[PDB]
């Protein structure tokens, strides 16, 4: 029901036979020419390998706006989302570094405490003697 | 690595362990021109201005408003033709798309359940493991305490 | 984005999981001290 | 994917947890196993 590249609702969906995943024709045809392989599974795939498989949108009652207001909003919404998405990717990598550092910090505590505990237990076993 | 979640722990212990982890952290410390204007538009927070002209205009203008007037006619005729083919079908075209949206919605919530089931199923397997070993650790500690006093009472 | 979120999620979970190792370990280490101290005293 | 991962890393940690305590128990048994003998040898002198 959606495309597995853009996040569309395809008008001419086509399925690849190497990995069962429906893409919109234009977007899958572009990928194969860029690099001839399936985008998801990274398996060998060509344009002839694809297999082609109706949607209604009710054009608004107030449908000038298509040139001015609607088209403007579309390139606003594309612009401010990807910019905000670039902001999200940058923080995930920073928050990655804080995760791995704190993880390795904990590893050293455990390693330090593994020597501490068993030797404290060992000393109790020796005390009896 | 091993820390039993189901079997075991206060907020103070999280605050305690956080400080020890904190102290060990104290120690260690592809597009064309399109992308340039898009990133600049988003960064600056300003959308490029469109043609705010067709809406206002003015009568007895000049050769410039003669064009602007003739624009309003053709688009209003296109408008009135663009409203005719909508009203002909009317609400049938709208409710046909409304039905599609219900098929699209239910599919998502089926996946919500499939994920829900397998997520609870993994946790379900963990639970048994936690209770298996937690007993074995209990067995070990009891035996530990027995020796501890046994070795004393011999001596 | 999502592929990094998997690393983020698996880490944070495993971090606080590994954090509970310390809480347990610290209290047992502590128990060994008073035990031996009170025994070695007498 | 969390609970999937949590399963795989935990399941290995348990054997290591137990095996440590298992060997920890074995040593404790030895002290128990000898301390008796010294007591047993009190009756020999008598």
């Amino acid at each position: 029901m959606l495309c597995a590249i853009s996040g569309k609702v395809p008008r001419r969906p086509v399925l690849s036979p190497k990995s069962r995943t429906i893409f919109e024709k234009s977007l899958l045809e572009q990928y194969v020419k860029d690099t001839g392989n399936d985008p998801i599974t990274n398996e060998p795939l060509s344009i002839e390998e694809i297999v082609e498989i109706s949607a209604q949108q009710a054009s608004l009652t107030e449908s000038i706006p298509n040139l001015l207001t609607s088209l403007q909003n579309e390139w606003d919404a594309i612009m401010l989302e990807n910019f905000k998405l670039r902001s999200t990717l940058d923080s995930l990598t920073k928050k990655l570094s804080t995760v791995m550092y704190e993880r390795d910090a904990a590893k050293l505590v455990a390693a330090q405490l593994l020597m501490e505990k068993n030797e404290d237990s060992k000393d109790l076993p020796k005390s009896s003697q | 690595m091993d820390g039993l979640s189901f079997v075991d722990i206060p907020d103070g212990y999280k605050n305690e362990i956080d400080q020890l982890v904190k102290k060990e952290f104290a120690n260690i410390k592809a597009d064309n021109s399109v992308s340039t204007l898009t990133n600049a538009l988003y960064t600056e927070y300003l959308k490029q201005r469109n043609n705010k002209k067709r809406r206002t205009p003015d009568f007895n203008d000049d050769d410039d408003t003669l064009f602007l007037e003739e624009y309003r006619r053709k688009y209003p005729r296109i408008d009135t033709s663009r409203y005719i083919p909508n009203e002909s079908s009317e609400v049938s075209l709208l409710g046909i798309v409304d039905s599609y949206l219900k098929h699209q919605e239910i599919v998502l919530d089926t996946l919500l359940p499939q994920t829900v089931s397998n997520q609870w199923r993994i946790n379900n397997d963990y639970i048994r493991q936690t209770c298996t070993i937690v007993e074995e650790m209990n067995i070990q500690q009891r035996k530990q305490i027995n020796d501890l006093e046994i070795y004393r009472k011999r001596l | 984005l999502d592929s990094l979120t998997k690393k983020l999620s698996t880490v944070m979970y495993e971090r606080d999981a590994a954090k509970l190792v310390a809480a347990q370990l610290l209290m047992e280490k502590n128990e060994d001290s008073k035990d031996l101290p009170k025994s070695s005293q007498q | 994917s969390t609970l999937c991962h949590h399963s795989l890393p935990a399941l290995i940690e348990g054997q290591r947890k137990y095996y440590a305590d298992y060997y920890a128990y074995r040593q404790e048994i030895r002290s128990l196993e000898g301390r008796r003998k010294r007591l047993q040898a009190m009756l020999n002198s008598s």
